[PDB]
């Protein structure tokens, strides 16, 4: 949040009275919780990627399979259809 | 015109002022030669070689080449040469005066 | 300042003040485009640069009117003629100009909806004339002072231009401390039209 | 004889 | 023009799951003999994924 | 009759071109034109080719063959007809010539 | 915000109302780890979307 | 370390080469003998990408000037998706993504230098390509082997050191200058 | 081929003596139903496509220098493969010519527009359309009962599909 | 509203001088400035406002820009101008007025019509004297482009005096195809980029 | 078993280059550098690492040489001492032997075909037929010399149009290879036997962008046909350098110290192609007898030289076995179709036959092959200049600018009198007096060739070529006579020099004493050079930052090439290269 | 397509950009003549 | 309609006349080239049809042509390589479209045939004449 164009407005409005956008300010607010690029770097190598095309490391665990090694590409788990939780439909339709 | 000139010129071959005027003559008549309505740097160096003979001891062949104004002189020294040969001498100090205008070249002999 | 540019222009001194956009001012080195260089040339108001034009210069004097006005062509000097050149350049844009407004008027009408303002007039002379100033300097007349112009056709503000009596623009313009902004307001399409 | 060395052989 | 419409297809993999899940336990039986190395095994069971 | 569509809603209604994002018909023209006059100038930025007699159009392939019949069924380096139909000169050197 | 989309918004500007959001606003808005990429999330969400 | 070529060359087999640039900056030229005696199909596919013999059917069919979009400090070096640059498309010179043709031997093992076919399901294949760097086991039979590599492995694992992570994407861009066939070496 | 040669002649790459090359294609024996010119990189093509059933050897294919033909006429041959068993089985004509037929979409208006009739198939037609999606994949392919027609397609695809079935024991 | 605020060369000035033209008539006055801007242009005028000396004196003085300013070279068989006009009678006339201005301008003008040995007497002439202006029928200049007696290759200005009917069929087209292989020529680029110029003088439209 | 080669193929142009810009690389686009192919075919040492301790400490300035044709030219001065200028223009002569063709169509529609008076007027089919007019040849002169000016065509590319166009045989025209690259203009004499002057004349083509013009000067008795072909012994070499980085007065200095200091006199890679496999490669492949690797790389040479070639090279060699026979069909049918030289036509006839013929499988057909090549000697001559360059290498390494003991010129001797043999076979290896000493000599020389493969020039000899006669003394380091410069400022690279034609187009006369700035020099403007060269250029300008473009005539004593010259100077990259691959 | 496209895309560029042109009196702009800025009378302070 | 396309047989016929007036049923500037105008079949002219050289190899490959007899016309015809419409005076014109060799001798006999399949014929070996006939011949 530091350093905006948009002070004078704030200022003059949100001070006063809440906007739609308080917990967006809010956040901005508060500091970023990625404090260095070290930690940045340790967070984007933990990150880990599925749908990815190519291949994944197994180093960590022999024993430990990938869903789609398990079950296959074209086999996808029966999820609820409900309107609260509505999945995906037609994985040959999703791919290309 | 220009065999005629090597064989003339030639160190070892004296050359008298009835052959230059005759050898100027000649490159007036010329056929192959560039268009007279400038002048190629060879012609004009044997050219200026011939005048400096006609002179009759007048030897300027380095002021003919250098200064355009060389030639002026020569023209009027000259009396005997009329006709094409004023405008062949007109148009070679032209030439000298166009190479003479260029001081950017440097000859790195 | 390639070679082809320099080529197809030529250096030239200006010995009195040309406002145009190929002109300059007095004592001014200048590459101008060979045409209307050989016109100033010929003309007598500029002449090709040399070492003793460079160290000093004629120039013309209205008061006698001949070029019988000799001046060294310093540093100080030259910064003050740029400065009174801009100035008369900016005074010169604004007079033989004429303001274009493209704005709405619902129906035939006889003004326009939203009235111009002081930023719009400053907006439009930058975008016209390429002149940047302070939209405090323009000023509307009696008619047009609490609601803007607000009216189509011939249409005219002042624009006022300090420092005149610093450079000295007494005599050389008709009002040194004003100039007449002449706008015209019309309907226009669409995409020209804003607001 | 260092041209030999520095310049190795090909055959394409 | 939209010709999709006359080509229009629409996969078992998808419209049927049963059938997936029992062409991935095929496909599961013939790795498992491979890797054990019976041949009749895994031929009679690759023939019947294809005969599905 | 005007083709009327099926709308979707008020807005298709208020609207009067089917297409609001393409050219009226002068600017549809002036494009088309200048599109054509590019490509037209892409296609000739080289020379122009001098195609040789089996590729010339069907009424210029035969007449060439027939005036050009005797030299080729005796062969000798050297001749040409001078035909009338053959491709015109262009005027300037390109580098197929 | 490119210089063509500026192009085209300066072009419109009378029929389109704009509103900016720095990436760090488009991140918060959506609710994402900051260390997470949008090169990621574009480069894993399908091409065939719509 | 010291780096040998798995197999043994055979000169019937294809070569290929292609240049490696990382910011601009030249690293050499790395050369791929495909096993065209095993995986024919794959290595023509591979062949033709890399030369751009074929035209266009979704975009131009030349490895030429695309990037490595996934890299990994010691588990692979992977690119060449000529549809989408970024990574996610995946296209065939034959046009349909081509199933994988045998993992038998030579074709089934994974090491060191060996490449690969990358593919979004197990069995379309397709454009992007990667090579191993190291002995992946879990990778045996699951990706087609397309061939080895003869020479450049040295700027392979230079490209990777510069512009690797373990989260897969790359630092520093990292791409393909020039690529086309060559012969025996 | 990928090379333009006339862009190649004005760059200056070629030499300007492939002025024939540029404007015409390379002479050849053009495939017609009576001539059958077997054209080497069509098939080594067709050989690299991912199909499905092995082809047979080209030196086979061409008759030899059964008995000599200048058109090119061999009877059919086997399968490559015993093993195997093709889904579909092509009949040639009393002439030996092989069912590919092009024909128009409007021939009263002469539209230049041409389809390929493929006939004379009796095993599995969806089988022969499945391997003319490999072989065409971007061309529409239509089945019946006594025709598989292919769309877009002209006298180069009926080369092309005579030249598989030819590869094949057909 | 005067030669004077036109920029021209002070040979051109004397030139007009000669000629006793002193003050610009009004299609002078508009063709001038768009000439000197190298636009191509379309100059009407009833029958006897200076349509000549408008579409002359301009592409003069850019013939001397380029021949001093850009020292373009003069090549034997690739004259700068063609001038077009129908008759002979016409094409002696337009000689005359560019003559007069080549000798007042340095450059120099042929022109052309049917004679005894017109093939030889015209080869006779180009091989001679290279010209930087040539007035001739459209007819005898395609003969020559056809004959690669002439090249376009360093043509850089095209005048017709009677547009009408030179693109009409009332002239066979013959300016028409000629200027179809001028288009043709600035579309080439492997040669240097010459901006040729039409300019077309009609007392009808 | 199909042919083979080992280096990469690497098309240089482009499938279609349709935006001026031909070279496909990327880095060949901004600048071909050849220094690794200089550095691989001998040129390893340069007099400027000699002199300084140091070797590249200092990076040598940027230039980019030769992007447009007229800016290298050629004039070459024979023994006589007259120089190859070119003097007038004459036009093939052509005899009418025909009568135009004419038909009758109806003058008039309205009036019927029945009426007698009906009118009709003639239409020409044909103008009529012409023959080349094949003069009258003398038997006592048989012996034709002219000169020749080519803008940019190889030698052998004038040989073949010489044959088609005249039906001769090569051994009927000598003409000496001339320095620097075959891309810039080039002129030169040249001798021919038993051709007249029309015909000769007729063998040219005037009216392309690329001139080849001839023009015969008169005829000779065969007597004096060696002292015609006798080497040239000079070369005046004008030269314009478009993108130098640095200034006026530096770059005068730099010149100043070259022509003060002389260069060393390498064969320059236009001896050796610049591909991958050079031609004393295939040299020493074939003489060890490995025809099938030979041809191979013979043809990925042809095949990086030419598209339509490299197009069949690929599919030749991922041709199956099965089809291979059919693909090297099609590769000849298309050679002959484009109307290819008649040598590579047969050559892929050739090898369409040894695959499909199981008799001819076999290497004796390539070696008969190969024998019926006529590049072999070429080949064996590129092997020999290779070994020359890395023994002159050698020398200069080991001894240096000061002489000791060394081989001089036979007019206290100096290091331009200072000489090195090139063993153009076992009879140049003994009549040759090699350098005695310790380090390098004959054994040297000998232990070199047998490492690299070129035993055979020593083992064997080879026959000296009538058209360019060998010179088995070529001077370590040579001095142009004369060395004129000019500096120009232009950062867009507008400039352009005119050339030969352009002055005789003119009506000028040509000079080729000294670079002539009033007329050879043109000012930099946008109306100097092409829009093609400007788009091919641009690419080079937003990479060399070079506000300088050089304007150079010099001139080099026996046969050297100016760009060694320039090399040695300043880091010269080619914007133009196909010029130096030389077959084809 | 591509060509009609893009000849579409650079006229409505250059009918959408070139709101207004200055004055001809002021400079020409068939004659190239242009206008350079005059900041002279200018301020910085944001108004 | 012709310029709205199809329209219901309901109505809206209004807006339709060019529609009507087709359902209600340059050349003076070129030339004559000749009297009967060009490739004009006028009486007696050999307009020959063509016979490929190619298909009569892959009819005596196929087998419907008997090599060891003489070819002829009827024989084509009887074999059915040729069509009745196919068959007008004067007859065919033998045309080497697409061949290069003729493996074995064959013996034909024509109303006419190019140069180049009479060579081709005679270089296999066998034997070529142009048996040119009248209507009642044919
Ligand atoms: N400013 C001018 N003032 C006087 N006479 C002019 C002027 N311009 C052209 N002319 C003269 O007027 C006459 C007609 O000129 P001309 O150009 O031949 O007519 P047109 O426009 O029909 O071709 C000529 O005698 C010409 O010299
Ligand atoms: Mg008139």
């Amino acid at each position: 949040a530091v350093g905006r164009q948009e002070s004078i407005h704030n200022s003059n409005n949100i001070r006063g009275g809440m906007h739609s956008s308080h917990s967006l300010d809010l956040i901005m607010r508060q500091p970023r919780r990625v404090k260095t690029p070290e930690q940045l770097r340790a967070l984007r190598d933990r990150l880990r990627f599925i749908g990815v095309t190519g291949p994944m490391p197994q180093a960590t665990s022999v024993s430990t399979k990938s869903y789609t090694d398990t079950y296959g590409s074209r086999l996808r788990p029966r999820y609820p259809e409900s309107w609260d939780t509505v999945p995906p439909h037609q994985p040959s339709r999703e791919l290309l | 015109w220009l065999e005629a000139c090597h064989i003339y010129l030639t160190a070892g071959r004296k050359l008298t002022v009835s052959c230059a005027e005759a050898l100027i003559t000649l490159r007036g008549r010329c056929k192959d030669g560039g268009v007279l309505r400038p002048l190629d740097f060879v012609s004009v160096t044997l050219l200026a070689q011939l005048l400096e003979v006609v002179s009759h001891g007048c030897c300027s062949a380095d002021d003919l080449v250098a200064s355009p104004v060389a030639w002026d002189k020569v023209r009027q020294t000259i009396q005997g040469a009329i006709g094409e040969d004023e405008n062949t001498i007109q148009l070679l100090r032209a030439g000298r005066l166009c190479v003479a205008d260029r001081q950017a070249t440097g000859s790195l002999v | 300042m390639a070679p082809e540019l320099q080529l197809e222009y030529m250096p030239v001194l200006f010995t009195r003040t040309i406002l145009g956009p190929q002109g300059g001012f007095a004592g001014e080195e200048r590459l101008v485009k060979l045409e209307v260089a050989r016109k100033y040339m010929e003309a007598g108001h500029a002449v090709t640069p040399t070492e003793e034009l460079r160290r000093g210069l004629w120039c013309y004097n209205p008061d006698t009117d001949k070029y019988d006005c000799f001046i060294e062509r310093n540093e100080e000097f030259l910064d003050f003629a740029a400065r009174k050149r801009q100035w008369l350049d900016v005074y010169w844009r604004v007079n033989t100009g004429y303001l274009l407004f493209g704005r709405q008027s619902w129906g035939q009408g006889f003004l326009i909806n939203c009235p111009l303002r002081k930023r719009d007039v400053a907006q439009k002379l930058w975008e016209q004339y390429k002149v940047r100033i302070d939209p405090r300097l323009i000023e509307f007349r009696e008619k047009d002072r609490r609601t803007g112009i607000q009216e189509l056709g011939h249409n005219w503000c002042w624009l006022y231009l300090p420092g005149a009596e610093e450079l000295g623009i007494n005599r050389e313009v008709y009002d040194n401390k004003r100039v007449k902004v002449r706008i015209h307001v019309r309907k226009m399409n669409s995409m020209f039209a804003l607001y | 004889a260092a041209a030999a060395a520095a310049a190795a052989a090909a055959a394409a | 023009y939209n010709f999709e419409e006359k080509f229009v297809y629409f996969s078992p993999f998808d419209y049927d799951r049963t059938f997936a899940l029992v062409d991935q336990c095929l496909e599961r039986a013939e790795t498992i003999f491979n890797e054990i190395g019976d041949v009749e095994g895994a031929i009679r069971v690759l023939q019947q994924r294809k005969e599905m | 009759l005007v083709k009327r569509h099926k709308i979707t809603n008020n807005q298709m209604l208020l609207m009067r071109r089917r297409e609001p994002y393409k050219p009226t018909m002068k600017d549809r023209q002036e494009i088309a034109d200048r599109a054509k006059l590019e490509e037209f100038e892409r296609k000739n930025a080289d020379g122009l080719m001098f195609v040789p007699e089996k590729a010339l159009p069907p009424w210029q392939k035969s007449l060439a063959h027939n005036a050009k019949a005797l030299g080729s069924r005796i062969n000798f380096r050297g001749f040409r007809v001078r035909v009338a139909d053959g491709q015109d000169e262009p005027g300037f050197p390109t580098p197929f010539r | 915000d490119i210089p063509q989309v500026r192009k085209r918004i300066w072009r419109v500007r009378h029929i389109v109302k704009v509103d900016v959001l720095d990436l760090d606003e488009a991140k918060a808005l959506i609710g994402v780890p900051e260390h997470i990429s949008f090169t990621d999330l574009a480069s894993q969400l399908p091409p065939s979307f719509g | 370390l010291q780096y040998f070529v798995p197999y043994e060359r055979d000169e019937v087999n294809p070569v290929v080469f292609m240049d490696v640039t990382v910011e601009g900056d030249a690293l050499g030229r790395v050369s791929v003998e495909l096993f065209h005696d095993i995986v024919p199909k794959t290595t023509e596919n591979f062949r033709s990408l890399c030369t751009g013999e074929r035209g266009y059917s979704q975009c131009p069919l030349f490895y030429k000037g695309i990037p490595f979009h996934r890299v990994i400090p010691g588990f692979i070096v992977q690119g060449g998706d000529i549809l989408l640059k970024d990574g996610r498309g995946n296209v065939s010179v034959f046009g349909f993504p081509f199933p994988d043709e045998s993992f038998e031997g030579k074709a089934g093992k994974h090491l060191r230098g060996t490449v690969a076919m990358a593919h979004s399901a197990p069995n379309q294949n397709g454009s992007q390509f990667f090579f191993n760097l190291a002995r992946n086991d879990h990778l045996d039979g699951k990706f087609v082997v397309c061939g080895q590599v003869i020479d450049g492995w040295e700027v392979v694992d230079r490209v990777a050191v510069l512009s690797g992570s373990s989260c897969g994407t790359p630092v520093s861009r990292a791409w393909i200058t020039e690529c086309g066939q060559s012969s025996g070496d | 081929s990928p090379t333009d040669v006339a862009a190649n002649i004005s760059a200056g790459a070629m030499p300007p003596e492939a002025n024939v090359a540029a404007a015409l294609p390379v002479p050849r024996i053009q495939y017609s139903k009576w001539n059958r010119a077997l054209r080497s990189d069509v098939y080594d093509e067709l050989l690299k496509l991912p199909l499905r059933y092995k082809l047979h050897d080209f030196a086979k294919l061409c008759p030899p220098q059964g008995r000599d033909s200048a058109v090119g006429y061999l009877p059919p041959l086997g399968p490559a493969d015993p093993l195997d068993t093709i889904p579909f089985f092509v009949h040639r004509s009393s002439n030996g010519v092989l069912p590919g037929k092009v024909f128009s979409m409007h021939p009263r208006n002469l539209m230049p527009a041409f389809y390929l009739r493929i006939q004379q198939v009796e095993g599995d037609m969806f089988r022969f359309e499945e391997e003319l999606l490999k072989i065409f994949p971007t061309k529409k392919i239509f089945v019946r009962s006594h025709s598989i027609y292919v769309y877009n397609v002209a006298l180069d695809g009926r080369m092309v599909l005579h030249h598989w079935l030819l590869g094949l024991g057909f | 509203t005067s030669f004077e605020d036109m920029p021209l060369y002070p040979e051109l000035r004397s030139a007009l001088r000669q000629l006793r033209i002193t003050t610009p008539s009004p299609i002078q006055q508009s063709a001038v400035e768009v000439i000197m801007q190298r636009k191509d242009t379309v100059v009407a005028a009833p029958h006897g406002e200076g349509k000549t000396l408008a579409y002359l004196l301009p592409l003069y003085q850019n013939m001397i820009k380029d021949r001093d300013v850009y020292k373009i070279p003069l090549r034997e068989r690739r004259p700068r101008m063609i001038l077009l006009a129908p008759t002979r009678e016409l094409i002696a006339q337009l000689h005359h007025v560019c003559s007069v201005l080549g000798e007042a301008t340095g450059l120099h003008a042929i022109s052309f019509t049917s004679r005894k040995r017109a093939n030889h007497r015209l080869s006779r002439l180009l091989k001679q004297q290279l010209v930087d202006v040539m007035i001739m029928d459209p007819k005898i200049v395609l003969r020559l482009i056809r004959a690669r007696r002439v090249f376009l290759d360093d043509l850089r200005y095209v005048a017709v005096d009677e547009a009408d009917g030179m693109l009409s069929s009332q002239h066979d087209h013959d300016a028409v195809h000629l200027l179809m292989k001028v288009q043709k020529r600035v579309m080439f680029k492997h040669l240097w980029p010459v901006q040729t110029q039409t300019v077309f003088a009609t007392a009808f439209i | 078993m199909k042919v083979s080669s080992r280096g990469p193929i690497v098309r240089w142009a482009l499938s279609r280059p349709t935006s001026g810009l031909v070279s496909s690389p990327s880095e060949w686009r901004c600048g071909r550098d050849l220094s690794d192919e200089e550095k691989h075919s001998g040129l390893l040492l340069r007099i400027r690492d000699i002199c300084q301790p140091l070797a590249k400490n200092d990076q040598l300035p940027v230039a980019v040489v030769k992007a447009q044709p007229s800016d290298l030219q050629v004039n070459e001065v024979d023994a006589v001492g007259d120089v190859a200028a070119l003097s007038k223009v004459v036009k093939g002569k052509w005899r009418k032997i025909s009568r135009q063709k004419t038909l009758l169509i109806e003058d008039d529609a309205r009036t019927p075909f029945s009426d007698p008076s009906k009118s009709f007027s003639p239409r020409v089919q044909s103008y009529g037929e012409y023959v080349r007019l094949t003069g009258k040849l003398p038997r006592d002169l048989p012996v034709l010399r002219f000169v020749l000016y080519r803008d940019s065509y190889s030698l052998n590319s004038v040989e073949n149009r010489l044959g088609y166009v005249l039906s001769l045989q090569p051994d009927c025209v000598f003409l000496r290879d001339q320095p620097g690259g075959s891309f810039g203009c080039i002129t030169q004499h040249g001798v021919c036997l038993g051709v007249t002057k029309e015909i000769l004349s007729h063998a040219s083509r005037h009216y392309n962008l690329h001139p080849l013009i001839f023009e015969p000067r008169e005829y000779f008795s065969t007597d004096k046909l060696h002292s015609l072909l006798q080497g040239a012994r000079g070369h005046h070499h004008r030269v314009l350098l478009r993108c130098v980085e640095g200034s006026q007065d530096t770059i005068r200095a730099l010149l100043k110290k070259t022509a003060e200091r002389g260069f060393i006199n390498y064969f320059w890679l236009d001896r050796f192609s610049v591909g991958t496999n050079r031609f004393f490669d295939m040299a020493v492949l074939a003489a060890r007898g490995d025809y099938l690797k030979s041809i191979g790389a013979l043809l990925h040479c042809v095949a990086e030289s030419n598209g339509v070639h490299y197009d069949h090279f690929l599919k030749y060699l991922n041709a199956d076995p099965s089809t291979v026979p059919g693909i090297a069909q099609t590769w000849a049918t298309t050679a002959k179709h484009m109307r290819s030289p008649n040598w590579i036509v047969q050559l892929l006839r050739g090898l369409h036959k040894y695959h499909a013929d199981a008799e001819c499988g076999k290497s004796s057909y390539l070696a008969e092959l190969w024998s019926a090549l006529p590049m072999r000697e070429a080949l064996r001559r590129s092997a020999a200049e290779f070994v020359w360059n890395a023994m002159a290498s050698q020398r200069l390494l080991s001894k240096g600018l000061n002489v000791v003991e060394g081989d001089v010129v036979r007019m206290t001797f100096k290091i331009t009198d200072v000489v090195l043999p090139v063993p153009y076979g076992s009879v140049a290896a003994n009549n040759c007096l090699f350098p005695h000493l310790s380090p390098l000599d004959k054994k040297l020389y000998v232990e070199f060739a047998t490492k690299h493969g070129m035993s055979f020039l020593f083992d064997e000899q080879m026959p000296s070529p009538l058209s360019n006669p060998l010179q088995f003394y070529r001077h370590l380091i040579t001095k142009p006579v004369n060395m004129q410069v000019s500096v120009i400022r232009d950062p867009n690279s507008l400039t352009s020099i005119k050339s030969d034609l352009a002055v005789m187009q003119e009506r000028k006369l040509v000079q080729i004493g000294d670079i002539d700035y009033s007329t050879r020099v043109r000012e930099p403007c946008v109306y100097n050079v092409s829009e093609r060269f400007t788009e091919k250029m641009e690419e080079i300008l937003k990479t060399h930052r070079g506000p300088n473009s050089v304007v150079l005539s010099c001139y080099l004593p026996e046969d050297s090439s100016p760009f060694v010259m320039l090399r040695e100077v300043f880091d010269l990259r080619h914007a133009s290269f196909h010029d130096l691959y030389g077959l084809l | 397509a591509a060509a009609a496209a893009a000849a579409a895309a650079a006229a409505a560029a250059a009918a959408a950009a070139a709101a207004a042109a200055a004055a001809a009196a002021a400079a020409a702009a068939a004659a190239a003549a242009a206008a350079a800025a005059a900041a002279a009378a200018a301020a910085a302070a944001a108004a | 309609m012709i310029k709205m396309g199809w329209m219901k047989i309901g109505g809206s016929w209004k807006y339709s006349r060019g529609y009507n007036d087709r359902r209600r049923v340059r050349f003076m500037l070129a030339p004559r080239v000749s009297a009967g105008g060009p490739r004009n079949r006028y009486e007696g002219k050999l307009v020959f049809s063509p016979l490929r050289l190619s298909k009569l190899l892959w009819a005596i490959d196929t087998g419907r042509i008997n090599p060891n007899e003489v070819i002829t016309l009827y024989h084509l015809r009887q074999a059915n390589v040729v069509g009745e419409r196919e068959i007008v005076w004067p007859g065919f014109v033998l045309i080497s479209n697409g061949v290069r060799r003729v493996p074995y001798p064959i013996h034909i006999e024509l109303q006419n045939a190019s140069a180049e399949s009479i060579r081709l014929i005679e270089e296999a070996g066998g034997s070529f004449t142009c048996v040119y006939m009248t209507h009642e011949g044919l």
